[PDB]
RNA sequence: UGGUUCGUGGAGCCAUGGGGGAAUCUGGGCGGACCACCGCCUAAGGCUAAGUACUCCGGGUGACCGAUAGCGCACCAGUAC
RNA sequence: GAGCUAGCCCUGGCCAGGGUGAAGCUGGGGUGAGACCCAGUGGAGGCCCGAACCGGUGGGGGAUGCAAACCCCUCGGAUGA
RNA sequence: GAAUGCCGGCAUGAGUAACGAUAAAGAGGGUGAGAAUCCCUCUCGCCGUAAGCCCAAGGGUUCCUACGCAAUGGUCGUCAGCGUAGGGUUAGGCGGGACCUAAGGUGAAGCCGAAAGGCGUAGCCGAAGGGCAGCCGGUUAAUAUUCCGGCCCUUCCCGCAGGUGCGAUGGGGGGACGCUCUAGGCUAGGGGGACCGGAGCCAUGGACGAGCCCGGCCAGAAGCGCAGGGUGGGAGGUAGGCAAAUCCGCCUCCCAACAAGCUCUGCGUGGUGGGGAAGCCCGGGUGACAACCCCCCGAAGCCAGGGAGCCAAGAAAAGCCUCUAAGCACAACCUGCGGGAACCCGUACCGCAAACCGACACAGGUGGGCGGGUGCAAGAGCACUCAGGCGCGCGGGAGAACCCUCGCCAAGGAACUCUGCAAGUUGGCCCCGUAACUUCGGGAGAAGGGGUGCUCCCUGGGGUGAUGAGCCCCGGGGAGCCGCAGUGAACAGGCUCUGGCGACUGUUUACCAAAAACACAGCUCUCUGCGAACUCGUAAGAGGAGGUAUAGGGAGCGACGCUUGCCCGGUGCCGGAAGGUCAAGGGGAGGGGUGCAAGCCCCGAACCGAAGCCCCGGUGAACGGCGGCCGUAACUAUAACGGUCCUAAGGUAGCGAAAUUCCUUGUCGGGUAAGUUCCGACCUGCACGAAAAGCGUAACGACCGGAGCGCUGUCUCGGCGAGGGACCCGGUGAAAUUGAACUGGCCGUGAAGAUGCGGCCUACCCGUGGCAGGACGAAAAGACCCCGUGGAGCUUUACUGCAGCC
RNA sequence: CGAUGUCGGCUCGUCGCAUCCUGGGGCUGAAGAAGGUCCCAAGGGUUGGGCUGUUCGCCCAUUAAAGCGGCACGCGAGCUG
RNA sequence: CCGAGGGUAGGGCCCGUGACUGGGGCGAAGUCGUAACAAGGUAGCUGUACCGGAAGGUGCGGCUGGAU
RNA sequence: CGCGGGGUGGAGCAGCCUGGUAGCUCGUCGGGCUCAUAACCCGAAGGUCGUCGGUUCAAAUCCGGCCCCCGCAACCA
């Protein structure tokens, strides 16, 4: 049957992407925390 | 004269359709239509703020001349009468001797090829617009401005009309379509005659889908819901209201008046409505 | 399913 | 209404959202309602080191751990997944 | 978090084939004129049968599954909300 | 040493289940250390509106080639989507960007909010919509509308020539639009040929034939031909298109009009360039100077912005054209030609799947296009096949029980069972024929029947063509033939009678309920005069609605028919300028503290003083509610009638043992041999009843009840047969569970149901196929139940607050 | 109560005897035939249907008879539901 | 080929019969009330409508076959 | 022996709460009006309060047992 993950590159970049995060106080906290934790990736991978 | 159908489907038993026999032109003036942004009853937050809306036929909005004092003195010819999917009345296309083309609400008995005109000096004649102070007492009038220059606000639905009952200083006394008696400023414009398509109220939609064509999604009774949803929700089996009949939001809905008491227009409402 | 409904 | 030990208390003091609304020392505030007396202090402008706090960083030292412990990671770990 | 699911908005796409035969129109009849009747034409409909497509009615299987909802037979809708 | 403890290691179950669609395999040759599993050949089988082909998502080197086989692959492995290395994606014309706008997003101006932030016109962004110039072939191991070949085309720059009032983010035109049905002419695609081209073949009884088999085209600029779309010309006026306008709009006038003219597509033709089969021989080469023609069928595609009808009334913006403003007319634009210039990103491969979403090479899920042929009425259905692609990554045997899926069955035919559940039956087409009832549509495919193949002969109409032949499409009549049987296989209703419920088509508990539930047209009540009411938001702002009482919100009812009674005392809502009560505030009788005093300070009665409440009325498709006891008629029985008590008023019509009836299988009637169900009645209705509507109702229903016919393996009652498993051999090899075990029966005992205690009995040791009585078997710290001064959802005239409103 | 699945049916039995039938008896208000009642006796047998989920029961047609009870109201790691 | 008739299926007409149900006629001395006949004590009758244990009442319109 | 309500002239209802006082309508009987009946008018009679027992100076009244008669309830399985 149809499952929950239906990959869509435009959707991924526009929802979780760097510029979405930067536009919102909550998004900037996400990046701030992920930098402080040392994440190799701040934002999900999507090829565009 | 509404049209009927032989019972060749269960729904055609009851469906009636407007006869459209007054319509002379069946596509709209391209320079006077604009896109009608459908809303689904959603506001600018995205929230439904008027339940059960959406899904209706696509529509172009026709720009209607609700002022008419725009062009005092300039006779126009009635060029065509057309269908308008954004209102109950029909609309009439005027070709002004100016060259300018405008739409107005089509009053009852207006004919292609006649001439209408707006202003203090306009003949007391169906389709002419005048300031209320110059229309003689007793005249049946429509497309009435509610304050001078703010645009025709009253009696615009198919079949409606307002009757001039008297004068009092700068103000005239109208009997509105509701039966309310109200003071309206003498300098307010109105158009002689009643709105046309008076048979509109006799249409029998006939089937559920026909409501869906109009953008009306199904209405669900509060008594069909659960307590989290509605005052009338819940209960084992069916249930009477069990409390004063209420809206989804809890206010009473059988008689509870809701006009604001301290409203300034109260000084101008002579008699509340009827029936 | 679930349990035997001993009710 | 807040603050203070003060939760309306005899409730002052400091602060102030609303209304009313002064005076320039013979002016004004305070000493826990209020009044007298006796004293203290000068509101509605601003600035000001040091002693104080913290440990990303560096070093020193442990009746601290010693690879299931000690940081989540002694190791290509905020990785693989 | 609405890449699942619910509703709405914008823009596109899809619906084999067959059956029934509404209004209207033409002609004929009818009458003072009408209503109306017959035939032809016409091609309406949350119309009929049935694939795609959308479903999930009954039963059987599956039940550490092929599958954390599937498989087989059967069955509903299929120009419309 | 225990915490269903934590982390890890290793056991048991067990050589057990399983190895992932029952589309299927066999053999020969090759390679190699090794071969059912890799390569080649022949045979066989499966898909073929796909299980073939092409796009788009998504994936991201999985592509090609060489060398590999530890692991991955459910077995094997020499193979591979695996490991190592090298190679591979070529564009002015395809797609996206240097173009346009849509929802929406963002947002100079502006608005709002403690902060963060929320809005917001223009503008900007935003596509699978608008716009815009490339077709056919060849070539690589791997890319090709991209490289190459042939023939075309677009934009930008610069020059030359001719022409012109040139010039725009501004004005206007256009772009520009629905649903259904559909004309003419074409193309795609396909069928046929006695004509053209071709390596060959003659078999096994016959055929050297007007025989079999294969093929018989593709692209193409200007020109021309066919078919279409678009499009009036001229003059005068002019105040409107937010300046101007010679444009457009309006008025008048002349001429032209089912035309024509001009213009724009599509198809055909067209210089030229291509392609080219079977077969044969080793992807190639030959065939081959291959031929490339005639007839038919024919789109849902094309001409297209075509036509008609209908109501639910069907994007924007740019490109483009035209008008003029600043400016400029040494410019500038238009037309023609010439040279030059033309950037960025994608392009491999998979793509209904072993490469995407499902932890797996997972029977699931995934949008668009092509999807051949024959027959079956048609069709994308069904059967078999083309092209093409596969036999599903464990096999070999055996032929037990039992399971699955499937076939048949004597006599009976629902006797099965909660239930005809399941499975039979029926089944397409043509014709004959068809009932109650009905809202006149229907009910209806009602029911029930007859026909269906093949051969010969006669004949009617249409399409193409020419009116004929030929091809093709619809028929009619007559005479025959064969079989058990002619929709001969495959696909393809069982029917009727009668209730309940719901009018109907729809909708729902993704994943135990599809329903009588929700919805639905329609009915009624009620709010709302527009800066509407109502809704979201602190606000701004939005929705409502660019709507205006024939409109919009809320509530209930639920097509339609006939109807919808009595009660306003309580609650609600509506009305009521009196009266009562009522807060802050006003007022200040009279008191109190302090001071020598002027004063300062505090308390404070009468009185004025809103909404709300009380009080007076109204109101039922507002919440709701609609009695009791006793007596009475000339047989009896029963009471039309009376008495009395109570209430705000005592349930009307209609219906009733009912989706409601406890006593109950009420009573009687029907149906049956027999009927706790069903149907029709009666009425002492435990406990119907009129918009939480009452009683009916044609049609409708994968709804629920009852009956009958048809037919059946449901059953009496079971039998046999098929295949996939189960079993055996080779390969690979889990699981929950498990205190340890050397783990029998009875009768007792025991915490009350004992393999484990007592007494007796019985019993050599160890497995394999089976069956499920026990191990109070496994699974899940019982959902029921209770308990906890545990939790959460929900309600209200519980308490207390807050929004909101007054 | 860190679960002893709970009615009825179907299937499969097995046991008790307070015996329904069949066999053996006594007494009889036992003429015969047929019964009544009690004693002994558990070897075997103890039907098919209509109704209801039903157990039970009533009904139909038979029968030698259409027994009553236990086995976790025997039997859901056997099925149904 | 036709064909008595037999069979299957579906209609139409008529007769009889049915729990129960509707009103009708009749029946020496039942119970309720008093509608009509006099102005019958509300003139009556009337078509229709609605209501009520029962006659009846009331509305609308009509008749005189209505009295003084 | 689950929980309520009730028993008083002939019928139907007060009086019980708060102990001393039996009351209302109809009915029944005598008279009147009428030709007669009904209606109507004038008079009158009839209840030791279901029962037994207790408290009290005194019980329909208050308390306990019994009799009778209506109403409610009987849930989780
Ligand atoms: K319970
Ligand atoms: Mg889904
Ligand atoms: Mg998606
Ligand atoms: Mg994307
Ligand atoms: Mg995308
Ligand atoms: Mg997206
Ligand atoms: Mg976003
Ligand atoms: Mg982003
Ligand atoms: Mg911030
Ligand atoms: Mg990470
Ligand atoms: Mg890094
Ligand atoms: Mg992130
Ligand atoms: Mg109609
Ligand atoms: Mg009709
Ligand atoms: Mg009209
Ligand atoms: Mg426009
Ligand atoms: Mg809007
Ligand atoms: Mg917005
Ligand atoms: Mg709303
Ligand atoms: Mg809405
Ligand atoms: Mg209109
Ligand atoms: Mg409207
Ligand atoms: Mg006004
Ligand atoms: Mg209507
Ligand atoms: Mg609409
Ligand atoms: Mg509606
Ligand atoms: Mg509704
Ligand atoms: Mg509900
Ligand atoms: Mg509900
Ligand atoms: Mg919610
Ligand atoms: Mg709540
Ligand atoms: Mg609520
Ligand atoms: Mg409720
Ligand atoms: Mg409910
Ligand atoms: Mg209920
Ligand atoms: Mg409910
Ligand atoms: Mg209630
Ligand atoms: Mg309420
Ligand atoms: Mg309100
Ligand atoms: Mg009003
Ligand atoms: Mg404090
Ligand atoms: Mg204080
Ligand atoms: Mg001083
Ligand atoms: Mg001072
Ligand atoms: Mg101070
Ligand atoms: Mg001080
Ligand atoms: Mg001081
Ligand atoms: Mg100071
Ligand atoms: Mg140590
Ligand atoms: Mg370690
Ligand atoms: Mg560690
Ligand atoms: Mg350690
Ligand atoms: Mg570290
Ligand atoms: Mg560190
Ligand atoms: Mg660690
Ligand atoms: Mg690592
Ligand atoms: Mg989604
Ligand atoms: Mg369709
Ligand atoms: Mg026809
Ligand atoms: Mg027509
Ligand atoms: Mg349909
Ligand atoms: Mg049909
Ligand atoms: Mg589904
Ligand atoms: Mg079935
Ligand atoms: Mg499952
Ligand atoms: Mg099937
Ligand atoms: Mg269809
Ligand atoms: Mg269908
Ligand atoms: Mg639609
Ligand atoms: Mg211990
Ligand atoms: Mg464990
Ligand atoms: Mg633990
Ligand atoms: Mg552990
Ligand atoms: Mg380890
Ligand atoms: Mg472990
Ligand atoms: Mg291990
Ligand atoms: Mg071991
Ligand atoms: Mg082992
Ligand atoms: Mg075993
Ligand atoms: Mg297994
Ligand atoms: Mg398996
Ligand atoms: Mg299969
Ligand atoms: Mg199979
Ligand atoms: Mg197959
Ligand atoms: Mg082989
Ligand atoms: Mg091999
Ligand atoms: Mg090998
Ligand atoms: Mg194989
Ligand atoms: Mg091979
Ligand atoms: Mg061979
Ligand atoms: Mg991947
Ligand atoms: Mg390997
Ligand atoms: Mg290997
Ligand atoms: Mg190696
Ligand atoms: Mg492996
Ligand atoms: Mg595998
Ligand atoms: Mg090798
Ligand atoms: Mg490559
Ligand atoms: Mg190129
Ligand atoms: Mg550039
Ligand atoms: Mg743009
Ligand atoms: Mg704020
Ligand atoms: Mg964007
Ligand atoms: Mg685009
Ligand atoms: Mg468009
Ligand atoms: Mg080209
Ligand atoms: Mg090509
Ligand atoms: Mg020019
Ligand atoms: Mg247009
Ligand atoms: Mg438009
Ligand atoms: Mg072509
Ligand atoms: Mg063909
Ligand atoms: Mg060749
Ligand atoms: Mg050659
Ligand atoms: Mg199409
Ligand atoms: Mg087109
Ligand atoms: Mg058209
Ligand atoms: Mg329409
Ligand atoms: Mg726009
Ligand atoms: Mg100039
Ligand atoms: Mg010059
Ligand atoms: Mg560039
Ligand atoms: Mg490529
Ligand atoms: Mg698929
Ligand atoms: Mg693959
Ligand atoms: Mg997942
Ligand atoms: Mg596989
Ligand atoms: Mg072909
Ligand atoms: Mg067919
Ligand atoms: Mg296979
Ligand atoms: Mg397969
Ligand atoms: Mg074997
Ligand atoms: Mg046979
Ligand atoms: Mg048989
Ligand atoms: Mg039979
Ligand atoms: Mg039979
Ligand atoms: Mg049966
Ligand atoms: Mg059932
Ligand atoms: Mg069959
Ligand atoms: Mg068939
Ligand atoms: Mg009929
Ligand atoms: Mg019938
Ligand atoms: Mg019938
Ligand atoms: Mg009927
Ligand atoms: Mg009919
Ligand atoms: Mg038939
Ligand atoms: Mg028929
Ligand atoms: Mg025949
Ligand atoms: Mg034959
Ligand atoms: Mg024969
Ligand atoms: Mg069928
Ligand atoms: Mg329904
Ligand atoms: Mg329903
Ligand atoms: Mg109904
Ligand atoms: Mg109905
Ligand atoms: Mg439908
Ligand atoms: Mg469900
Ligand atoms: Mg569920
Ligand atoms: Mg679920
Ligand atoms: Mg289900
Ligand atoms: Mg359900
Ligand atoms: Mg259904
Ligand atoms: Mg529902
Ligand atoms: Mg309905
Ligand atoms: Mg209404
Ligand atoms: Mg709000
Ligand atoms: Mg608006
Ligand atoms: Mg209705
Ligand atoms: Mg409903
Ligand atoms: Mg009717
Ligand atoms: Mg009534
Ligand atoms: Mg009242
Ligand atoms: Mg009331
Ligand atoms: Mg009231
Ligand atoms: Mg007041
Ligand atoms: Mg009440
Ligand atoms: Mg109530
Ligand atoms: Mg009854
Ligand atoms: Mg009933
Ligand atoms: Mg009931
Ligand atoms: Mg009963
Ligand atoms: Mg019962
Ligand atoms: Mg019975
Ligand atoms: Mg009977
Ligand atoms: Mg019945
Ligand atoms: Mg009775
Ligand atoms: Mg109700
Ligand atoms: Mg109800
Ligand atoms: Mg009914
Ligand atoms: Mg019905
Ligand atoms: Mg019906
Ligand atoms: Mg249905
Ligand atoms: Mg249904
Ligand atoms: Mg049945
Ligand atoms: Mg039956
Ligand atoms: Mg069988
Ligand atoms: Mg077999
Ligand atoms: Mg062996
Ligand atoms: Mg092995
Ligand atoms: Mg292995
Ligand atoms: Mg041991
Ligand atoms: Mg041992
Ligand atoms: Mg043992
Ligand atoms: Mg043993
Ligand atoms: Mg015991
Ligand atoms: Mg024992
Ligand atoms: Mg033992
Ligand atoms: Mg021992
Ligand atoms: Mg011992
Ligand atoms: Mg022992
Ligand atoms: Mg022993
Ligand atoms: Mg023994
Ligand atoms: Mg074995
Ligand atoms: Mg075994
Ligand atoms: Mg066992
Ligand atoms: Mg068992
Ligand atoms: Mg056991
Ligand atoms: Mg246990
Ligand atoms: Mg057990
Ligand atoms: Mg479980
Ligand atoms: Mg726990
Ligand atoms: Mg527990
Ligand atoms: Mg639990
Ligand atoms: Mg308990
Ligand atoms: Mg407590
Ligand atoms: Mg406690
Ligand atoms: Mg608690
Ligand atoms: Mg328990
Ligand atoms: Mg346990
Ligand atoms: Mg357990
Ligand atoms: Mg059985
Ligand atoms: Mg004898
Ligand atoms: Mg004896
Ligand atoms: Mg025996
Ligand atoms: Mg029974
Ligand atoms: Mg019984
Ligand atoms: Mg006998
Ligand atoms: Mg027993
Ligand atoms: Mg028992
Ligand atoms: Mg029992
Ligand atoms: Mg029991
Ligand atoms: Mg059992
Ligand atoms: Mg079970
Ligand atoms: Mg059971
Ligand atoms: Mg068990
Ligand atoms: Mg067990
Ligand atoms: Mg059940
Ligand atoms: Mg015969
Ligand atoms: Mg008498
Ligand atoms: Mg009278
Ligand atoms: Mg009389
Ligand atoms: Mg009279
Ligand atoms: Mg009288
Ligand atoms: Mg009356
Ligand atoms: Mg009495
Ligand atoms: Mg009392
Ligand atoms: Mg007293
Ligand atoms: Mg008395
Ligand atoms: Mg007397
Ligand atoms: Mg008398
Ligand atoms: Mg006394």
């Amino acid at each position: 049957m149809k499952r929950t993950w239906q990959p869509n590159r435009r959707k991924r970049a526009k929802t979780h992407g760097f510029r979405a995060r930067m536009r919102t106080p909550g998004g900037r906290k996400v990046l701030k925390r992920r930098r402080q934790k040392g994440r190799w990736r701040l934002t999900p991978a999507v090829r565009k | 004269a509404v049209k009927k159908f032989k019972p060749y489907t269960p729904s055609r038993r009851f469906m009636t359709v407007a006869d459209f026999s007054e319509i002379t032109k069946t596509e709209p003036e391209k320079s006077l239509v604009k896109p009608l942004k459908k809303t689904g009853g959603r506001n600018n937050q995205g929230r439904i703020t008027v339940r059960f809306r959406g899904g209706g036929h696509k529509r172009l909005y026709r720009i209607i001349d609700f002022k008419r004092w725009d062009k005092v003195g300039i006779p126009a010819k009635v060029a065509a009468i057309e269908y308008d999917p954004n209102r109950s009345a029909r609309i009439a296309l005027l070709h002004y001797v100016d060259g300018e083309k405008r739409y107005i609400i089509a009053p009852d008995g207006l004919q292609v090829g006649q001439q209408v005109v707006a202003g203090p000096d306009a003949p007391i004649q169906v389709g002419n617009a005048l300031p209320l102070r110059f229309i003689p007492v007793g005249t049946v009038v429509h497309a009435v401005e509610l304050e001078p220059k703010k645009g025709a606000k009253l009696a615009r639905a198919a079949g409606t009309s307002a009757q001039i009952q008297g004068r009092e200083g700068d103000y005239v006394i109208l009997r509105l379509p509701s039966g309310e008696l109200r003071k309206v400023h003498g300098e307010c414009y109105a158009t002689v005659g009643a709105v046309g398509n008076a048979d509109h109220k006799n249409i029998v939609l006939g089937k559920a889908g026909r409501s869906r064509w109009l953008g009306r999604r199904p209405h669900v009774r509060g008594a069909a819901m659960n307590p989290v949803d509605h005052p009338h929700g819940g209960g084992e089996g069916r249930a009477p209201r069990g409390r004063p009949p209420a809206s989804p939001w809890g206010w009473q809905t059988k008689g509870l008046k809701t006009r604001k008491r301290r409203k300034p227009s109260s000084r101008f409402i002579i008699a509340r409505r009827k029936k | 399913m679930t349990h035997s409904m001993r009710c």
